[PDB]
């Protein structure tokens, strides 16, 4: 199985500011990242697909990016309501792997 | 036919498909002597049609047939076989040795195309009526590389699209013109076409069109068209909305013809597209993100138009089954009023996704056109990797 | 030949039958890769006399063998090999996909027609000299099927029968009548005959006539004569009381010409006759409830008379060996005074009755008549089943 | 062609060396029914060119193979398969039983020469047109040995190399000359060649060159020129200090071309070299000692200098692959102003080396010349002897 690890756990960043949060993998998954985002008491929403493309519909601000084992998810212009928590899952061979997550606080 | 032949007749209406060939390899070759291949493709002789594709040089059940994944080494062939057969150990014909190719009829004999090499040293040999009459090296040293389809041929001369040069930067392409195997011409790419690889093409009125892959920043097919007569091409990007790449974004609203269409980059499969107006067919994956499923939509004017949606479709693999690479061929000598358009679909199997076996691998369904309109059927490759355990 | 054919001969005396093809492919198949098949026939260029029969795309042995007991799959194909050999993977000819055929040779090339598809958007493409020329579509959307068996061709004309419908019901049959892969004319099924199944044909005098089988009511089976010159046809029951379909009831003492006879409905298994007055022999399974045993029986004028017992008979299977389809075939092209009568028998092997393997499957026997009255064997599949487990 | 060849062209200018073929028969032959062989090579019809090779009556997995260490048996047998196929049991083509051989096209129809036997009553049987029509019998009783290679024809006549008696002394060599399998002449080695096995002939501009081995003394190849056209041969040695055949002592800076050079005695391994002044390509292992890597070195004016080192080369085989026996073959029907140059490379897998496994077995790679200078690449036979135990 692949092995996807997050960290750090926790990420403050301030309202219109830039954070990233960092996503790697146990061997080249080439390039097969997907990112969720978690808003608190709700199901995830899938926000780019591999490593970079977005969903329909997650607006630019969220910038996936990454290659070999290491990939990561920059966010801009960091709203009030950014706080959610952020897995990577991949997508390259089975079973799909996900992350611990990271928990984007707002400073 | 024992004289060259001219692409005279135009496409015929196309609407809907009929199961033209299916050759289960996969599901045979769990007890037969099938051997592993992948990359196939379809082109027909004056006289018959048949199966071409890369072999890897071993059978399905064979030890060696673990690692696959493996597009290029030295043990790859391009073998043929009769229509609808597997490709077994006891029946394809061996057609050159190298990792990437072409073949195709000009009307007399026919030319194959097999491209061997390290990455920074390849060469391709230009075989014409079985033995070997041409060779060209490497231009730019980091892999050359051709079609994996058929070319079609007018009036002796031959088109063929080699690219050399980086998959993730630009490239090198160059179209070159074949005659009874020797080089009449060759010329670099042009258009608006930012990076070519892996051309479809299909002939008609004494053009050809080629529906190829931007691996780089396409998400929208780079289309050359070539004239054979006057050894001239052009190239663009499909004006629809309906992107046919895989991967891609989701397709817009208006589509791209004169750049790549932004989103998917680095990446690609190959595939083709009937364009012909208000008769365009252009053929897709079902998978944003995966080669699962094939579809056929009918998007008139595709070519042209950056705000064409479909019309009237067609499912030929299901999105819970594989798919794979794509490409065009037709039967030239194939008597009619009109050209029969048809496509094949490679149905991958093994790894990377199904690693439960060690082994990649392909069947595959072909399909030509009717103008009834009939009824659609989805056609899986069909094995148990269960079974292979 | 190079030129289409007439039939201008009738047939010869039918005295007793010799053995003309048996391919042994169960007991071969138990080591070598044979294809699973069921429902065959045999069909003659004016060349050569090959196999036909519907492949389920796994050998015997393969794992994926295990469910053919169904009929219609998308990994069934229409193959032919050479008279007498088992179908083996490096060897069939596949014809074209689908899962109900027929085939036959014009005397210049030969039209292959395979229906492919889901049962309520079924479709047929008719190839005519390996191309595909023709596709028909359902028109009453519950599995169109054709006839399992060789059609016959006079002058470039080639009756086809064509059920489309309930199988347990009123279905829709039509003639269809191709020249050249093309539909010359087709017209709705005429006659008394209540339900067309499976219809089993031979050409003699230039009229084609049909044997075939009553799904729902019954029994005795319905004959259509067809007029391959005009293009016109009539359906009719087989008069005599000796009843041929499997399951049956009884034979009676008085059959029945204008009606099915009744007794055993919503069943029937297909089965072949050559009906030409004193010289008429009638095929039939010896059990009246279970494909076992094979027998030619003359019953002359039993077409037309209420009252025909036979007069001569000849065992072909034994009632402890296990037996299936049957239908007519004949070598157009063989040189004589006279067309030579044969017919074949397909000998089911597996699944429902042998259920201790998961595969069903079967083997051939065929004989032509000879005029000499010869000594009889009977002609076992002869597979162990226990040698499979 | 329907008349004879006449050898009219000259060479083309070696320049680079592409691949022609490669059969890939171990690394399939873990799982088909590639048959076990050794000493292979290739030759050409005016119609299609096939690997030939000497049978050793057993396939690699069956339990016969073990012991094909054995150089001549009575299960040995001649064969033919598609170019770039494995040898397999059912598409080999049996031409004659023995086991040593040459085969040859003259223009018309081929001869093959199979020779059979103990060790001192062995007899070759001439065949021409697949029907047996000379033999000729044992003139010295100590194992008749031929090419192993093709031999070439000129307006009918073709030239063959026979050596009879001692490996390690003085033999018997003799130049016989067939005209469609009938004897000639027949003339004893001539030159100041000291000892004759193997020889790898081509030819150009009616004249025909034989490369051999001297087991004796030799470490510099004995070249036997011969005139068809008179009948006339002379032999020497090749005069360059690039020794060629293996085991061998490290070369020379003067090198010998009326005697022996000095150093490994009762031992080689048949090899060729085109020798055609500036043009000239000699092939070697790359071990002094083993049969492992294969290289071809342009070394100018090789024949007649004591001093020419080499100006080019090409790698063919790593020194960590295995390699073997190699010689020459040509399409002499392959249209063109020149000849084309080729040669194979058996590679040898098994005992005595890979003594894992008890089978000796062998694939094959064969290169064709290119005036472009193309890149190389190394061709391994690929398997690995861990998977058959
Ligand atoms: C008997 O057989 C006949 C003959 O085949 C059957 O009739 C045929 O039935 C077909 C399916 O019912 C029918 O196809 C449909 O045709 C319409 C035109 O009216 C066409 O729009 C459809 O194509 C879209 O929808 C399919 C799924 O339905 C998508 O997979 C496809 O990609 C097309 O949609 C996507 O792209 C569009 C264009 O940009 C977008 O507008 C749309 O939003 C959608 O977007 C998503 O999907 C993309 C791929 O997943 C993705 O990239 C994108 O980003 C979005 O995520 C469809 O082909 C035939 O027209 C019809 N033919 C005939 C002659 O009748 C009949 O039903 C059968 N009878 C029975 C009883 O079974
Ligand atoms: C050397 O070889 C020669 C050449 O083959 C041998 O001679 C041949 O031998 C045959 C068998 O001995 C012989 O066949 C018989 O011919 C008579 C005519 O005289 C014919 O009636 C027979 O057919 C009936 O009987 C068989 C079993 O014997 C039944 O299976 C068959 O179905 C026929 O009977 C059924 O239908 C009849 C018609 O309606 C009914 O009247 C009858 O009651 C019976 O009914 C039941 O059976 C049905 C099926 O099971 C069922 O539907 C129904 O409901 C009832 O249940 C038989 O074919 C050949 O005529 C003869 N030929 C020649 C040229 O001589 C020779 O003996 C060999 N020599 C040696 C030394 O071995
Ligand atoms: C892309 O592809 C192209 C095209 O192929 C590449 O260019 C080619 O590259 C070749 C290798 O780099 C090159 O070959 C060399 O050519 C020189 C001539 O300048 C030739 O001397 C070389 O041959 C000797 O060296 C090899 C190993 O390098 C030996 O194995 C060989 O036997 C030759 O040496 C031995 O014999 C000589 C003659 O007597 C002695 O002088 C020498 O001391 C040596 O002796 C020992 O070895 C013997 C065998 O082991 C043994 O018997 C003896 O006793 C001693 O122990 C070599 O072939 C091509 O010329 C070149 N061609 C072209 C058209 O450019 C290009 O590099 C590739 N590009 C990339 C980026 O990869
Ligand atoms: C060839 O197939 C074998 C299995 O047949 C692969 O074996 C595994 O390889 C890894 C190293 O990559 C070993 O550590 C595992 O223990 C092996 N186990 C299993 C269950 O497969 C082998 O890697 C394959 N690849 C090649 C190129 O030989
Ligand atoms: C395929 O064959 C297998 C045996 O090879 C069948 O397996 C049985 O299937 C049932 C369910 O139908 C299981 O509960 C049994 O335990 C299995 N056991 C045995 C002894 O066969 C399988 O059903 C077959 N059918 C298909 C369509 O796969
Ligand atoms: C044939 O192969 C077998 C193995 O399949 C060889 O068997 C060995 O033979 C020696 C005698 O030469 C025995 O003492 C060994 O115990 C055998 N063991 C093993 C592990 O192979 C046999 O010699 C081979 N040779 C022939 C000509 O049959
Ligand atoms: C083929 O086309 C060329 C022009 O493209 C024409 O000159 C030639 O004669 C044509 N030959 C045939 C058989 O159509
Ligand atoms: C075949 O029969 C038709 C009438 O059915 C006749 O006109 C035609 O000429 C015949 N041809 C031959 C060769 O018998
Ligand atoms: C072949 O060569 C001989 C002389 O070697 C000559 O007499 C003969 O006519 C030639 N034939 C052909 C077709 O060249
Ligand atoms: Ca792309
Ligand atoms: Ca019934
Ligand atoms: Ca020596």
């Amino acid at each position: 199985d692949i092995v996807m690890t997050q960290s750090p756990k926790f990420m403050s960043t301030s309202v219109g500011d830039r954070v990233t949060i960092t996503c790697k993998a146990s061997q080249d998954v080439s390039t097969a990242v997907v990112w969720y985002q978690q808003k608190p008491g709700q199901s995830p929403k899938l926000l780019i697909y591999w490593a970079s493309t977005r969903h329909i519909g997650v607006p630019d601000r969220f910038a996936g990016s990454g290659s070999g084992t290491d990939y990561t998810l920059t966010i801009s212009s960091v709203q009030a309501e950014d706080l959610a928590l952020y897995y990577c899952q991949q997508h390259y061979s089975p079973p799909w792997t996900f992350g611990g997550g990271t928990k984007l606080e707002i400073k | 036919i024992r004289e060259f032949n001219n692409l005279t007749k135009g496409l015929c209406t196309i609407n809907s498909w009929h199961i033209y060939g299916k050759d289960n390899a996969v599901r045979i070759g769990e007890d037969s002597d099938v051997l592993v291949t992948r990359e196939p493709y379809v082109s027909c002789d004056p006289d018959e049609c048949r199966f071409y594709a890369l072999s890897q040089g071993t059978t399905i059940r064979g030890k060696h047939s673990n690692g696959t994944i493996h597009d290029r080494s030295q043990y790859r062939d391009l073998i043929s076989w009769p229509l609808s057969s597997p490709p077994t150990v006891y029946n394809s014909r061996v057609e050159c040795i190298g990792w990437s190719s072409t073949s195709c009829h000009d009307g007399r004999a026919r030319m194959s195309i097999c491209i061997s090499g390290p990455n920074n040293n390849a060469s391709a040999v230009i075989w014409y009526n079985r033995r070997p009459v041409t060779e060209i090296n490497t231009w730019a040293r980091n892999i050359l590389r051709t079609q994996e389809s058929e070319c079609v041929c007018q009036n002796g001369v031959c088109p063929v699209v080699f690219t050399d040069g980086s998959a993730t930067g630009p490239a090198e392409t160059r179209i070159y013109y074949f005659k009874e195997g020797k080089i009449l011409k060759w010329e670099p790419l042009t258009g608006t076409a930012k990076h070519i690889e892996e051309c479809s093409c299909y002939g008609e009125q004494a053009g050809v069109t080629c529906t190829c892959r931007d691996n780089w920043q396409g998400s929208n097919r780079p289309v050359i068209q070539i004239d054979p007569v006057a050894m001239t091409h052009t190239s663009q990007y499909i004006c629809s909305p309906v992107l046919t790449d895989n991967p891609r974004p989701n397709d817009p609203t208006v589509g791209k013809c004169n750049d790549p269409y932004p989103g998917n980059n680095n990446n690609g499969v190959k595939g083709f597209s009937y364009l012909d107006g208000g008769n365009t067919w252009l053929g897709r994956t079902i998978s944003i993100a995966s080669r699962s499923g094939y579809e056929m939509l009918k998007v008139p004017n595709a070519l042209t138009d950056d705000r064409s949606k479909p019309t009237q479709g067609q499912t030929i693999v299901l999105n819970t089954d594989w798919s794979g690479y794509s490409g065009s061929f037709m039967d030239y000598w194939a008597e009619g009023e009109c050209y029969r358009a048809c496509f094949y679909v490679e149905l991958i199997r093994g790894r990377p996704k199904e690693d439960k076996v060690w082994w990649t691998s392909n069947s595959i369904v072909s399909m030509c056109s009717s103008t009834e309109f009939l009824g659609q059927w989805n056609w899986p490759d069909g094995a148990k990797i269960e079974y292979f355990l």
